[PDB]
């Protein structure tokens, strides 16, 4: 039994070992209670505003759209404290941990971005944060490891199995299954078992709520479409949620196409995988014929995963949202274009959303359209990646 | 599931508990795994729990993750595991064979077809590690349609509603992780006979389980540790497995 | 003749070759006009809000001050687009360039931070930006060079003289002396000849104006002191300006003490140099006995200069503002403290302001005091520097 | 400043223009610099403009920045420059000596004391490169109290107010960077005699300056280029300096 529906249509659920069900039920109860509690809401609003910097700007491009009938706005989550939208929901989950009387946070990380977000929320709120990370990942991610340690988090190398992300996640969940009385597992996207897809959406929904108010104020109408990149689904569902019932507004999610869908080196399970069950959820995933989970690929680590959160699969299935892909090379061009023409260095994740909007503009340049791109993060972290690629091909 | 009913009846006639080792199929390769499994039975294992290697297990401890990777990296596939299972069943008519599966491998080509293949090769039970009773309906339905027992875990943190559900929905045995009271309530609710599976690595834990009125004990990883320790010597691996299993079964009697 | 006073007491002036005086007079006129023009003000407000993200948060520390009678707020210029307060004034100067009918920007850079700020403003406003940089600097600053080039700026290596900052500045000014009809020289701090100290203050003054409004709203009173680091003087004068006439509010500027004042390896000319004339201004500077300009030193490049803007020298002289120093090691401790206890990675520049506030708290922990630190920038750029130091001494 | 008045009177009696080379003192070392300077005079330089190396010049082109760094890196100090100036004056009683200074070196130990030291060593004029007429009051006052001409630049972009100020405030000569009209207005306003200093690197530019009714020409960097080109051969350096200066002075006559 649960208080809220764990499914979105056929997708979602709570596919965890029995031992973790009380932990999920506890968290669901605390979330339902928190959502009715004005004092929780006020504490969360205070962190979002005074610590993270909300509201985030909505920037009108001009140079990028010159000579077309596209008006393009960027929702500036790149300006949030921490450099990306991930900060929003880790703050909310940290407050839920305190609401349940916990003073410890568990997380896992691969490239280190969610780990840094978890560590900063935990530092602010005086929570003891342990972050599991596969030994192979620790060795490749010294900058993020150092940032997490500076923030007081304990980064715990995991040497078992393949010593990468799945092994780190396993250990984090093993820990949580024993420690959930005192420790909260801080899931880093709108995926995994209920109630995480729901919680993450509600703790990211200010992206779309602000966007709606800002667009009305500036344009006097809703956007024709809002466009977001999709790794696990959090920035995109936070942009979309407040527009779901505005049926004139297009919701476009952009998966990473990697080297090209046809190459199989991509991270686009919603349109190019197959429903399966893993990481707590029934959801699209990239799979071998015999049901092993395939390795994904993207130039952008934040999008590089073989699954997606279930609410996206559902919105797709019913036709409310449309999902597309953008390749590494398209994302790179968009990155270069925003730097040169707007003076903003976007995350390569976000560059996939921007690339799709540029394509909507360029393919049909006399089409009148009001577009909002969810600029999920800033791209300082990506300058070496971009440098290396441009150099390699001689630019 | 009838193999379990027959086994427990026979053990009850002997006032004995069951001893049930877990191994990963194909660890550390197919040939050695088949030998391991024959050794476990010959040494007195009452039933087996066998794992199918999966790319991303999120519900197994380090020892098991390590074994998963040995088998998986050696190219063991589910199709090969099912070839192995048919061969194991062909050698051992009465030994109950239980699988420990991740949901994706069961759901991949259709839940019903998965259980139909289990029935074809002679498997007796399936425990799906990441399907809690709340999500179990399609799995247990397919299991029962194909004469397969659905196994559920009764965890440390169980409440009365959970006890009643596990008792009602499970068959074959109840996988058990106060203790004498869980065993009592499971019996009251007519649950499948309980096997204690929490950290069973020594003879005294087997006798304790019997003394607590459990039907027996499952060694969730001690057998795998022995494999891991003896990789460089297959012969010694079999010798140490045989000694361990013999000691553990003696404790049940 | 000028429209505004070029001096602050004895400090300031226009100590440039005669050929540059028309350029300075032109800029002064355009600034005076712009400051009276509601449409210029509205365009500047629009960029500040919708592109740069103003207002910036005012964050109340709690963990850092626990068990003392200090209440500490951080003015979050680290959250501005570009990662530091420099963005504010480059946007304003870019608009002044357009007001004068110019479409080209000239700047020079050493470590590259002002160059990046100049490039991003120029990219947004469609201005052609050339940035002079000494060849020795280009070779050491590949990341900032790459960021400037991504933003479309032309980075012009300077090989003459010592091929560092003075040579780059010389070339930038030589260029400007010939091109000032079409090109604007974008000075990167509240220093140099009139009218730059004035312009830079007025285009940074929203820091203190916002701070005043935010503190009143949250505390119902003005701060006891506002505290800012001082490289050339811009973030500090932008924090101070709106409080100058509130004579109860302390204005504390923090110069870099480097290895220790006594070592001579520091960048603290206001308290430890000597008035002189250079870079267009009469101002405190670090000098040899025979009047050569000394090399400064700080762990933090943004503070590492041997002079300071003239309005600070003046505010000091009359006793309205007080100036102190903080050493490399004090700044490093403050950096570590904010990361661990507040989840914010501050620029090492800003860490000098924070270090002084921590000292005001720790020295006198039962003193009731309401302090605001001007958190001028974020410190992602400094993590390797900090890593290297901590490793070297075995931490 | 009387050396300039006497020089221009004498040149006027000969219907000749003045030719004035610039060099940095101590470039490329003190001994070679003294030889260079003697060579310039012997070859027919009418007066000298001499620079004092400064750590951070912000008003000189690449050629001059390069020379500044040769002298500065060779450890030439202002005190050594003033020793040189006294020696130069001791060798050459009538040749006007003008300094090109950055403000800090003049302001360092007191503006008045700087000009007093100029007077003690026999300097005739000072041009302060980064002091515009608007800021010049304390410099020109100290200069005149010590019988030193304050030199001002009249730039391309000059207006009438600037012409009147330069004419009123300067002495010795006006450093000039339509052209015949600037020269006419300077004369109308009783300015110090004009020397054209814009890019003077060939004999025909010297004759053009004379034909325009300027008093002569200043070679702001051609002499320094010759030094830079001949660093590896001091003898050849002197030979090429002598030829260049001789050619330039011939063009004035
Ligand atoms: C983490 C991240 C993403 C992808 O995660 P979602 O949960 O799909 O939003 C996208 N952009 C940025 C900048 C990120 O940091
Ligand atoms: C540039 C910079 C400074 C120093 O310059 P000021 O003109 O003194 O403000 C300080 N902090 C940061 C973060 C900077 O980028
Ligand atoms: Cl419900
Ligand atoms: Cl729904
Ligand atoms: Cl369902
Ligand atoms: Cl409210
Ligand atoms: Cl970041
Ligand atoms: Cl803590
Ligand atoms: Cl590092
Ligand atoms: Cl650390
Ligand atoms: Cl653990
Ligand atoms: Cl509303
Ligand atoms: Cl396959
Ligand atoms: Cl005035
Ligand atoms: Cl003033
Ligand atoms: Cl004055
Ligand atoms: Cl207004
Ligand atoms: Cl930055
Ligand atoms: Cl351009
Ligand atoms: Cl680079
Ligand atoms: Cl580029
Ligand atoms: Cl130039
Ligand atoms: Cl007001
Ligand atoms: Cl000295
Ligand atoms: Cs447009
Ligand atoms: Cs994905
Ligand atoms: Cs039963
Ligand atoms: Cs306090
Ligand atoms: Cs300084
Ligand atoms: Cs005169």
């Amino acid at each position: 039994t649960t208080l809220l529906n764990p499914y979105f249509g056929e997708f979602g659920g709570m596919y965890v070992p029995q031992i973790l069900m009380p932990a999920l039920n506890q968290l669901e109860e605390a979330f339902v209670s928190a959502q009715k509690d004005p004092e929780f809401q006020a504490q969360f609003a205070d962190l979002l505003k005074n610590y993270a910097g909300r509201p985030t700007a909505l920037t009108k491009c001009q140079n990028i759209t010159a000579g077309t009938r596209t008006t393009l706005y960027l929702k500036r989550e790149d300006l949030l404290h921490g450099g990306a939208h991930k900060t929003n929901q880790v703050l909310g989950q940290a407050l839920l941990a305190k609401r349940m009387g916990k003073s410890e946070i568990i997380a896992e990380t691969g490239a280190g971005q969610h780990g840094v977000a978890s560590a900063l929320a935990s530092a602010l709120l005086g929570l003891k944060c342990r972050i599991y990370m596969g030994a192979k990942d620790v060795e490749r991610q010294s900058p993020n490891v150092f940032r997490m340690r500076l923030m007081g988090a304990e980064v715990i190398p995991v040497h078992s199995g393949s010593a990468t992300l799945t092994d780190a996640c396993n250990e984090a969940l093993r820990d949580w299954s024993g420690s959930y009385e005192t420790a909260h597992y801080m899931l880093g996207t709108a995926a995994g078992p209920h109630p995480y897809p729901t919680i993450v959406r509600e703790f990211q929904r200010m992206i779309g709520e602000e966007t709606k108010a800002q667009i009305l104020d500036k344009e006097g109408r809703l956007p024709d479409a809002v466009i977001a990149c999709v790794g696990g689904g959090s920035n995109a569902i936070g942009m979309f949620a407040d527009f779901i019932n505005d049926t004139s507004v297009g919701l476009i999610g952009v998966e990473p196409g990697g080297h090209g869908i046809e190459t199989g080196e991509h991270g686009a399970p919603l349109k190019h995988g197959r429903v399966g069950i893993y990481f707590g959820m029934k959801a699209p995933m990239m799979q071998t014929a015999d049901g092993q989970i395939e390795e994904s690929y993207s130039i952008s680590a934040g999008l590089d995963f073989p699954s997606v959160g279930p609410q996206h699969a559902y919105l797709n299935s019913i036709g409310r949202a449309d999902y597309v892909s953008i390749t590494d090379d398209e994302a790179l061009e968009a990155f270069k274009t925003l730097c040169r023409h707007e003076g903003i260095i976007p995350a390569l994740e976000s560059s996939h959303a921007l690339a799709h909007a540029l394509k909507m503009m360029r393919e049909q340049p006399e089409k009148e359209q009001l577009l909002v791109v969810n600029l999920s993060g800033r791209g300082d972290k990506d300058i070496f990646t971009v440098h290396d690629i441009l150099k390699a091909r001689g630019e | 599931m009838e193999r379990y009913e027959n086994l427990f009846a026979q053990l009850n006639d002997r006032r004995e508990g069951a001893f049930v080792p877990f191994v990963t199929l194909g660890d550390p390769g197919i040939e050695q795994s088949l030998k391991i499994i024959d050794t476990l039975i010959d040494a007195g294992a009452d039933a087996l729990e066998l794992g199918v290697p999966f790319s991303d297990p999120l519900a197994d401890g380090p020892t098991i993750q390590n074994a998963n990777l040995r088998a998986f990296a050696a190219g063991v596939t589910p199709a090969q595991c099912f070839e192995m299972l048919a061969l194991i069943r062909e050698k051992h008519p009465t030994i109950p064979i239980g699988l420990l599966m991740y949901a994706n491998l069961v759901f991949n080509n259709g839940i019903d077809a998965f259980y139909a293949r289990c029935e074809q090769v002679g498997v007796d039970s399936v425990l799906v590690a990441d399907v809690p009773v709340e999500e179990s309906a399609p799995f247990r339905q397919a299991a029962l349609r194909h004469n397969i027992a659905p196994i559920f875990i009764c965890p440390p943190n169980a409440d009365d509603d959970l006890l009643r559900q596990v008792a009602s929905y499970g068959r074959g045995y109840t996988y058990l992780l106060p203790l004498h009271h869980l065993i009592e309530k499971l019996k009251e609710y007519h649950a499948a006979p309980a096997l204690q599976g929490f950290g069973i690595s020594s003879p005294e834990q087997v006798s304790a389980a019997v003394r607590a009125g459990a039907a027996g004990a499952i060694s969730g990883s001690a057998i795998v540790k022995i494999i891991e320790k003896n990789l460089a010597s297959p012969k010694q691996m079999l010798a140490e497995l045989r000694s361990f299993v013999s000691a553990m079964k003696a404790a049940s009697r």
